[PDB]
């Protein structure tokens, strides 16, 4: 991958160091998941903590963000359209996506 | 850690 806010070389602590000493809730980036290998994590700052949402790549190249058990399966044909959705308030996250931390 | 894992809710 290719997008500016996707960091691939990036530990959890490193990302938390870059998200928290950012300032505003709404700081976000994408990184590789450490728990589910091959998955991604949308990470955003909110209330002095990072909130991570795993992203699964599926069969035909879809991106499937982890939704809870009472929320419809929500998939995106690419990654910028997933980030485009969560830039809008009240979409299911703890805070919407405001400030991209670039690599 | 200082990361909370969460799921989308809408």
């Amino acid at each position: 991958m290719d997008l500016p806010y996707y960091h691939g070389c990036l530990t959890k602590r490193e990302c938390e160091a870059l998200l928290l000493k950012g300032g505003v809730d709404g700081n976000f980036l994408i990184r590789d998941s450490e728990s589910v290998p091959g998955a991604l994590c949308l990470c955003v700052s909110f209330k002095k903590l990072v909130y991570s949402y795993r992203i699964f790549r599926e069969k035909h190249g879809y991106y499937r963000i982890e939704t809870d058990a009472h929320t419809p399966r929500t998939i995106f044909p690419n990654l910028q359209e997933l980030v485009s959705k969560y830039g809008k308030p009240g979409q299911g996250l703890v805070v919407h996506l405001s400030n991209p931390i670039m690599r | 850690s200082l990361t909370i894992y969460a799921q989308v809710q809408k």
